[PDB]
């Protein structure tokens, strides 16, 4: 049945019920819709249910290229042999490329501004327009692929279209791995902690299982606590001068029309560099733009992302908080006194026990994001353990890890080591002043430099290879 | 024969002895055994009266209302991280995993 149009507990639904004291939803028979995740290999019925991962577990830029062959070809520009990704044929952003449009039945982007009639963008992953901030990243990386294939053609005029696409794709996968492991993970975990728990790369291990685990798909939603209530857009002087510079997120979900008609991706990229993230605090976890107004412009009711995350771990048959603490070699608090020490917060521990009775039953996302943050990190110990486990596997179990001997040449690894997300912005946008340490909060003009000061990717090591 | 120069699109052939490891369209790995109300597929919370470890489960929306919800005066910006840090996290999450929903 259509879980958006009934609150009955009929297949494949698992509706989120409304409490009597709800501060927002006052219809006691309403629900927040919820479709269960599809089961893997549905033929066997007496087996324990598992959920599917539709994407490649490797950090390989599959969100740009696709994880299915037919989709990966659909994203390519098939009108020439330049090895490019297809671009929007109707709109451009100050002369620069935009993503092609998708062709969805009941396209949600069309519902965000009925008169603009701008559908969702098409990229390697189905969620590319969940915000215009995420669509801006997808657009930026599609441009970087085309810039790489264009420069590789200049160096290698006899390479065919497939070789140009394959080589640009291989460089892009390495850049995504470098930005992730060198820049992002040390700031999630703490720099010393990332060095100690991930360690230096020692080579490929064919006995490592690189698959993404079911629990990681819930734990890595810790990011939801870092959203501010607005999408921030800034002009070329990094000022919120336009009259709609602070867009509430609940009017920006799926709003591809904002990229097409409200200034392209540069104001969005500038907003991301120059605005601080929200800090996860135990008494300020998730903004109401996500906890109460999620997707309100495209669904019959504003959803609650925290409720979806907790219902989703139940849907996915995940063990509770203490089972995951035990998996990580952490203590299993059994009562109020112990939970108060683990959370460094008696009032929060009391609220958890009033709701759950035992910490054994706390749903993984809420218990994990409630842990106090480790010094230098944006995670407590449980999320640090789970993320270290997943990212260690994704690196050590990947036969195409960028540092593995034979994947790239020594000269190519040296050239790749100079890349940065700031350089990708400089190379593919009209922005000429960027933050150098892009993931740190930089209050403009502090930490911002001209693009000429940011190292470049020298592609000479790809000539004649 | 798996290639030694380029990745496949689907991730197949990254592990030569177990070619589907890490490939798309497969079951998510489990780091611990699954826990369902009936031991097979019904989620905990499916039957309101079915206890987990001897206790009734709260409504996920009640947990959200009582613990997650907060007023504007407590919103705190992170002095050490830009929104670009958050955005890289969503973007890399979309390189790693997506569980499709069951259709209507
Ligand atoms: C709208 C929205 C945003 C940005 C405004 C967002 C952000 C993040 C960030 C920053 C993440 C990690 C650093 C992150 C990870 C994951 N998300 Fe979240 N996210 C948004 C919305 C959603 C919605 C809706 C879902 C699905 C909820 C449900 O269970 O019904 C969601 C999920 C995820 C996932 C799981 C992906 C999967 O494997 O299916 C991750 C890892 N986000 N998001
Ligand atoms: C395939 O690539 C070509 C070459 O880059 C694209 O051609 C550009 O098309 C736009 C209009 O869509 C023109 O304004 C440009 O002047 C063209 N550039 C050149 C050098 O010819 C073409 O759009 C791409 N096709 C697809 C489907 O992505
Ligand atoms: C919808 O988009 C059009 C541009 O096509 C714009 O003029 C209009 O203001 C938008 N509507 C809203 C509510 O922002
Ligand atoms: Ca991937
Ligand atoms: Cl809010
Ligand atoms: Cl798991």
């Amino acid at each position: 049945v259509d879980c958006e149009r009934t609150c009955a507990q009929l297949p494949p639904c698992f509706p989120i019920k409304i409490p009597p004291n709800d501060p927002r939803i006052k219809n006691q028979r309403d629900c927040i819709p919820f479709f269960r995740s599809a089961p893997s290999c549905p033929q066997n019925k007496n087996r324990v249910r598992n959920q599917i991962n539709a994407l490649t577990s490797f950090v390989d830029a599959s969100m740009v290229y696709g994880s299915e062959v037919s989709l990966s070809l659909r994203l390519r520009n098939r009108t020439n042999y330049l090895g490019l990704l297809a671009i929007n044929q109707r709109f451009q952003d100050n002369g620069r490329a935009l993503l092609p449009f998708d062709n969805l039945h009941d396209d949600p982007c069309l519902l965000t501004n009925r008169s603009a009639r701008i559908p969702c963008f098409l990229a390697g992953d189905t969620r590319s327009t969940e915000t215009p901030k995420l669509a801006a990243m997808h657009t930026l990386f599609m441009r970087e692929h085309n810039r790489l294939a264009t420069e590789l053609r200049r160096l290698n005029p006899r390479w065919n279209g497939d070789k140009l696409y394959n080589e640009a794709r291989k460089i892009m996968g390495a850049m995504v791995q470098i930005i992730t492991y060198r820049d992002f993970l040390p700031l999630v975990l703490g720099k010393a902690r990332a060095r100690r728990t991930l360690g230096h790369y020692r080579g490929y291990c064919s006995n490592v299982d690189p698959r993404v685990a079911n629990v990681f798909t819930l734990a890595f939603r810790f990011g939801h606590t870092m959203l501010q209530p607005f999408m921030f857009r800034l002009d070329s002087q990094y000022r919120a001068s336009a009259p709609n510079s602070h867009v509430p997120l609940s009017s920006a979900f799926f709003a591809s029309w904002r990229i097409v008609y409200e200034g392209g991706i540069d104001p969005i990229l500038r907003g991301l560099m120059a605005t601080p993230a929200k800090l996860n605090r135990q008494d300020a976890m998730l903004v109401d733009e996500l906890r109460d107004r999620l997707f309100r412009q495209v669904r019959r009711i504003g959803l609650d992302l925290a409720a979806l995350n907790m219902q989703r771990s139940r849907d996915h048959g995940l063990p509770g908080y203490n089972a995951w603490r035990r998996f990580c070699g952490l203590s299993q608090p059994r009562n109020l006194a112990q939970l108060s020490r683990v959370l460094k917060n008696q009032d929060l521990a009391r609220k958890f026990l009033n709701l759950y009775g035992t910490p054994d039953n706390i749903d993984i996302w809420i218990g994990a994001i409630a842990e106090p943050l480790l010094p230098g990190a944006r995670v407590g110990p449980l999320l640090a353990c789970l993320f270290e486990n997943q990212f260690r596997r994704a690196r050590d179990g990947d036969r195409f890890w960028w540092q593995k001997r034979g994947v790239f040449t020594k000269r190519q690894r040296k050239a790749l080591s100079r890349i940065s997300l700031s350089r990708i912005i400089c190379d593919n946008t009209g922005i000429t002043t960027v933050s150098r340490d892009i993931f740190r909060a930089n209050i403009y003009p502090r930490g911002f430099v001209n693009c000429s000061r940011i190292p470049r990717l020298n592609l000479s090591a790809w000539r004649g290879t | 024969r798996c290639s030694d120069k380029y990745r496949t699109i689907t991730g197949r052939c990254n592990n030569k002895r177990r070619p589907l490891l890490g490939a798309s369209n497969q079951a998510l790995a489990r780091w611990l055994p699954a826990e369902y109300e009936d031991g097979l597929s019904l989620p905990f919370g499916w039957t309101p009266s079915r206890r987990r470890n001897g206790f009734l489960l709260p409504l996920v929306r009640a947990v959200s209302n009582q613990i997650v919800r907060f007023p504007n005066e407590r919103l705190t910006s992170d002095r050490g991280r830009a929104l670009m840090f958050m955005q890289w996290g969503q973007f890399i999450d979309h390189d790693l995993d997506f569980s499709p929903e069951s259709p209507a």
